[PDB]
């Protein structure tokens, strides 16, 4: 009934996990196009070293192409292929 | 009126087939189709009543839809309309958007329609909308059209999203997919911040703000216009207040500031429709830029006594300057603690003749180290003031023995150097300037001269007025005035006949029963009510007498008097005798004289 | 390699999806714990609703108990089962 | 100390009995790794001393280091060792952590050890870090020990996390977990905002902040010090400034505040060894609260003249009010554009008489419409000025006709009125003159003074009337308040002859008679003496001369030179002048034309 305490510590430890990144972050210079989906799954660097001092930073990336729908304003709809930085790894550093 | 072959609103037709459609009118028929494929169909047209026809090789399910006949063709001008359904044992969709699904924009509150048609009538469509969810047609909000597709009354935030269209046939599950997308277009206001002439440095760097304003679900396109050619970069970016509202930024910037990219700039918000375009001039070339002028320096001239008195000066500078003022000198700044600042302006509150002199003032941008001053001169006027006016002279309402030299002297001081002059008035029972010979005559006027004296440390002007024999009672008015104000005082010049004013002329008895014949002199106007006394006291009671049963009073220009005559005096007939007279200038003035016989 | 539009849209769409929550963000009364791991994995709505009128907000909620280790400054250690919320099902709603 | 068991190493299974001795001649002291209780047992017995110790069973959670001590002894300021191991078919590990790792406080830079001893010296233990890392011992940096365990020189930050240690047994792999934590406590500085006594309503809300600071990794526990009882809540949170620091919040609140609840609150952040505490006051129960008392009102008696004067006042109020001062009333504010406020206060730039008035000041309290007037009065003292100093009066140096009566007068002004008197002073020293004095200088007829309004001013002006002008003096008058005094100098030379500079005339009948001409110069004025003839033709003049050596008769008052001709002819006869110079002037002449 009760989560383990050894699964909470692993599965909160610092590694690249799923996180719903807003495109518009990614990319703001294109102001004049409304992305669908505004929001794309990515392999990010997510969780905690358990620790103030350390930060989850990744140590190797690699970068994956989606498919995003792009409409301008009154100005026609066209379907583009973009990119979109992902971590594969991830690992404790100091921050300073 | 438009007359049509396949008689009905309903058509049943199979692939491969051809479409046969006839319409009969007197002037010509537009045929109106869902789909003009292009050189694939072909048409004609030919009492004798006109006659059109409509073909079709070969039969694809693209071509559901409204087929009529318009007769609409004349400008002086009824419709005919019918369903053609060409169907297929796969794909049963009219339009399939299987990868891709297709772009709705809609509005909530409003009608949406679904374009999922298919092409046999008695065909069952689910509709659903992601994630899981399915919208069950009850003919009033949610209606089902197998000639158009899905329509909704009053659509509401549940209907924002990915719409799809399934239907089932041969055991076989097909489904196209539609997604709605709220979008306005209202670009509410624009602004480039600042709107200032902005004014910058020959190298400097440039950087320009735009900031526009939209609702929701709305984008813009920014840019700038420069009359130059490819000079630097310019960056964007969106930001979201969350209420509801959307901001969005255009910096433009410049690293290389020259002269030629002195113009004007235009921020241009574009949308489609919706159009704004917000502007900016742009000033350069300027190095250190410190020019200071005024308006009338250095001839400043203000008068004393003046409230709120405000000097300025034009100051065309770029940057900022720090500005200090100074007075005769020196560091000033603000020594007098009054006279305030600010505006580069120099407001002096109460103006005094201490205030004089040359006002400079120091223009100080650092960062460069470029300073300019500047000197303006002030001159305080003070107006005249007579100094003899001040002093309380208590002699008196002044007198004068008859045939006497009187010296007279007016002492005043303004700036500028006051100009003295004085007059004449009678009395008996419009004025004219005096000198050495006028004027037939007042009196006999000797010499008028002023000399500049220097006493309380103001080099003051004074006027002495000498009359060499004084015989008509007059007022000498002395009065000075400069450009800026005038002052004068009349010197009150009496005239006696008799020492002093007051007289008694004394003729006394040789012995008892003798005559006393006594007289009192008194002057023109300054003692009335005259009369004679006599005294003697045993111990403590004592009091006055009489008088005035007569002889009468002779009024003499100048001076009256007043004779009294006792016939017969004896011992008790002599006394303490006294001459009273009572005035109105200051009361009582009374001459005593005892004789006893 | 090149991954399709509708795997994004739906792998994006408003959806209860797992993420690492800060422990100090749910609970900012303790302050006098060091707690390990400083983060928990929690399933919490995620995700856009293409509409900047919408926002994925939770309609079905529940409560999970998790063993998290409290460490006192220099005066002990136990641990202890903390309890978080975690989202069921997802909706997009208009917001305010 | 001898042992039993000879050597350093023990081999023993589980279920057995130890059996250690410890021969000498004093008693010895027994150190143990583990101490359970009740369970095994000890003693101690020409004669020999012996301590031994037994045991019960064995278990593997009793393996480490056993040492007999022969340190028990005051005068022996040499102990023995050995390694006791005890192995089951089990657990090899003595400190079993599998579900829950230990805790082990650390430090980034220094040493590290990890405590993951085995019971057999044979055993391979492989240290790995989470989650793909496996630390190999170099024997330099990173030592193993199978007594003692990891030995991590310089503890670098890929060390703090979560370490296991692995070892393989009959083909069954056990593990035990350590959790390494860095952590400091350092309680830097705290702070309660504002320092300042607060004041409140009765019945108003108190609301507190106290503020801790503290490096990385490391927590506080925060406690409000207050005098009454369970009063409201007070609620705690944190902010990290992710550099190194940590902010810690404390709000202290109390809605429901009476006149109990004033008194002192304390802050107190207490983690362990390091404590800090900061206090604050808190004062309640004003309803509305004004006063004002002043220095020394009203009796402001101020200077003219003065250079950044400043009236001043005490206020006692409660909350913050608008403070306006005004001068005669009225409205005021500013009018004079002068002066200014500030700080209770009202200082004066530079004082005029005309600065007078009842000042008052109105302070507002609005949220509660309580204003509170005050009247001020200022009386400025103006000291004395005489005014015909001022006046230039040509007339050189005045000199009067001998017995003639005379008449003086000076005019003064100022706050309080002041007050005049006159003095003498010869030619040949002051004297205060009245109605019968001063024996005599010149006869006194009347020094009587008055009160005139002249030139706006209600000044004050006194005369010395000199009936009978003998002597020549410099007659000062001094006019003198309590804030200043000032005199004028009253030059009174005197002279005997009719305006000075008279020529007493005595003719001849005709040629060959007399000449008698006397010629007087009034007193010490119009030096160097002198006669002069003169005959003119066509465009000539000139002057001549003299001197007879008729030198020279001074007098007080009035000099005299008498020239006499004697038996004057037909050319002897011309026009005759009194030349004579003068101080400060300006020279003077009289002429005389006769010819016999
Ligand atoms: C469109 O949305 C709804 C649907 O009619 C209206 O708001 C209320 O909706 C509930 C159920 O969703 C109905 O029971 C109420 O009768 C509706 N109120 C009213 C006043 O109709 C909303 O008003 C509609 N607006 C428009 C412009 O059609
Ligand atoms: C060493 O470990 C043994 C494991 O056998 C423990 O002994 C047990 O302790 C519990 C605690 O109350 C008792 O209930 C058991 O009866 C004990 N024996 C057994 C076989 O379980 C204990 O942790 C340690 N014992 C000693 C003597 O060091
Ligand atoms: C705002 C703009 O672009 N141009 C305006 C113009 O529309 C307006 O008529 C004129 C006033 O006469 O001021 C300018
Ligand atoms: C000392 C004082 O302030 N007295 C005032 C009085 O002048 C005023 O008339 C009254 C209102 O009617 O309030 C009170
Ligand atoms: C795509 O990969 C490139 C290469 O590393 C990276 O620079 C870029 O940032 C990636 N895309 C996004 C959206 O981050
Ligand atoms: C629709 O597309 C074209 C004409 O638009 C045609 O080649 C095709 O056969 C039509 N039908 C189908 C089912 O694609
Ligand atoms: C379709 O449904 C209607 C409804 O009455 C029916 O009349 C018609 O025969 C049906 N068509 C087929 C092909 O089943
Ligand atoms: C321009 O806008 C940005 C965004 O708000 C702001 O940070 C920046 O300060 C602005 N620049 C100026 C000069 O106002
Ligand atoms: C720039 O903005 C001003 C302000 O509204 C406007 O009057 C003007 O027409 C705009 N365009 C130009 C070229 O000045
Ligand atoms: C003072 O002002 C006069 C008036 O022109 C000017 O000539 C002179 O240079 C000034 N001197 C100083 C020291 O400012
Ligand atoms: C301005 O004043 C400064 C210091 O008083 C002096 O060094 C400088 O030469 C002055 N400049 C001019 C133009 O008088
Ligand atoms: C003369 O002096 C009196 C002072 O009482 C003044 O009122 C009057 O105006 C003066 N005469 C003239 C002509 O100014
Ligand atoms: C006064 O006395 C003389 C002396 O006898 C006399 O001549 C004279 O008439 C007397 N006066 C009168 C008015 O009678
Ligand atoms: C879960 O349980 C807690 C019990 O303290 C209760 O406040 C609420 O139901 C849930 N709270 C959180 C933070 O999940
Ligand atoms: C400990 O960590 C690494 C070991 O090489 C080194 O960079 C650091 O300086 C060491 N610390 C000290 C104090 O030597
Ligand atoms: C105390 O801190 C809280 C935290 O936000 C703040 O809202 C409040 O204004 C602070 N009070 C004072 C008196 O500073
Ligand atoms: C309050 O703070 C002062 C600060 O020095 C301290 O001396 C005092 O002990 C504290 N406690 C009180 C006054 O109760
Ligand atoms: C100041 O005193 C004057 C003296 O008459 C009196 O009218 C009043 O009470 C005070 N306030 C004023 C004049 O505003
Ligand atoms: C003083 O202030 C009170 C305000 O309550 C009011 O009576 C009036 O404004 C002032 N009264 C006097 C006598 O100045
Ligand atoms: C007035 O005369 C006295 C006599 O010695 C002298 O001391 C004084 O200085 C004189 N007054 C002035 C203003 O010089
Ligand atoms: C002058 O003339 C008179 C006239 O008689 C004569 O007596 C006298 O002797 C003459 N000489 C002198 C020195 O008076």
């Amino acid at each position: 009934e009760v989560v383990k305490f050894m699964d909470v510590y692993q599965r909160s430890y610092c590694h690249p996990i799923e996180t719903l990144v807003d495109i518009f972050q990614e990319y703001p210079d294109e102001i004049e196009y409304i992305f669908k989906p505004s929001c794309v799954p990515l392999m990010r660097c997510g969780g905690c070293c358990n620790d103030e001092g350390l930060e989850c930073v990744p140590t190797e990336e690699s970068n994956i192409t989606m498919q995003i729908m792009r409409i301008k304003p009154h100005q026609g709809q066209h379907i583009g292929e973009m990119s979109f930085l992902q971590h594969n790894k991830c690992e404790c550093r100091p921050k300073k | 009126d438009p007359e049509l072959s396949l008689k009905g609103t309903q058509h049943i037709m199979q692939a491969g087939q051809t479409l046969h459609l006839q319409c009969r009118g007197e002037a010509a028929h537009k045929w109106s189709l869902p789909e003009m494929v292009s050189k694939e169909s072909e048409r004609l047209s030919i009492g004798k009543q006109f006659c059109s026809t409509l073909t079709l090789n070969t039969a694809q399910a693209n071509h559901t839809g409204f087929y009529s006949c318009k007769y609409l063709a004349v400008p002086t001008s009824t419709e005919s309309a019918i369903y053609i359904f060409i169907s297929d044992t796969g794909r049963p969709f009219v339009e399939m958007y299987s990868e891709i699904p297709e772009i709705i924009h809609m509005t909530e509150g409003r009608e949406l329609v679904i374009p999922c048609r298919v092409t046999s009538p008695n065909i069952t469509v689910t509709l659903k909308k992601f994630p899981l969810d399915t919208l069950i047609p009850d003919g009033k909000r949610i209606i089902w059209d197998s000639r158009k597709g899905f329509i909704i009354s009053n659509a509401t935030y549940k209907e924002i999203g990915l719409l799809t269209c399934e239907a089932t046939v041969n055991g076989h599950l097909y489904k196209t997919n539609y997604l709605t997308h709220r979008q306005t277009n209202t670009i509410i206001d624009v602004q480039i911040s600042t709107p200032r002439p902005v004014k910058l440095l020959r190298g400097h760097t440039l950087v320009l703000n735009c900031t526009a304003t939209t609702p929701l679900n709305t984008r813009v396109q920014m840019t700038w216009s420069y009359p130059d050619e490819k000079n630097k970069r310019a960056s964007v970016r969106r930001r979201i207040d969350q209420s509801h509202a959307n901001i969005f930024y255009s910096v433009l910037t410049i690293d290389k500031m020259q002269n030629k990219d002195k113009g004007l700039y235009t921020c241009r918000v574009r949308s489609g429709p919706s159009f704004k375009s917000v502007n900016t001039s742009v000033h350069i070339y300027d190095k250190a830029f410190i020019t200071v002028k005024h308006r009338k320096q250095q001839v400043l001239e203000t008068v004393a006594g003046k409230r709120s008195y405000r000097l300025s000066m034009k100051v065309k500078a770029f940057p900022s300057p720090e500005v200090v003022w100074l007075k005769d000198g020196l560091p000033a700044t603000e020594k007098s603690a009054r006279y305030l600042t600010r505006g580069y302006s120099l407001i002096i509150k109460d103006v005094t003749e201490e205030d004089a002199g040359n006002y400079t003032i120091l223009l100080s941008i650092k960062q460069s180290n470029v300073f300019k001053n500047l000197t303006a001169t002030l001159i305080v006027n003070v107006k005249p003031q007579i100094y003899e006016k001040a002093v309380s002279s208590f002699p008196d309402p002044a007198l004068y023995p008859l045939g006497s030299r009187q010296i007279l002297t007016c002492t005043a001081y303004g700036i500028p150097q006051p100009t003295i002059k004085w007059f004449w008035h009678p009395c008996n029972h419009e004025e004219s300037f005096i000198l050495d010979a006028d004027s037939n005559m007042g009196n006999r006027i000797e010499s008028i001269t002023q000399r500049m004296a220097i006493i309380e440390g103001k080099n003051k002007m004074a006027s002495t007025l000498v009359v060499a024999d004084s015989r008509i009672s007059g007022i000498y008015i002395c009065i000075a005035s400069n450009k800026v104000g005038t002052v004068g005082r009349n010197i009150s010049f009496y005239i006696t006949d008799v020492p002093n004013g007051f007289h008694v002329n004394l003729e006394k008895m040789p012995t008892e029963g003798e005559d006393l014949k006594l007289s009192c002199t008194v002057n023109k106007f300054l003692y009335r009510d005259v009369t004679w006394i006599l005294l003697r006291t045993v111990n403590n009671r004592t009091m006055h007498y009489s008088i005035s049963k007569q002889k009468m009073a002779i009024t003499k220009e100048h001076s009256i008097t007043l004779n009294l005559t006792i016939m017969n005096v004896s011992l008790q007939d002599s006394g303490t005798y006294a001459c009273r007279a009572r005035n109105v200038y200051t009361g009582e003035e009374i001459l005593q004289k005892k004789e006893i016989t």
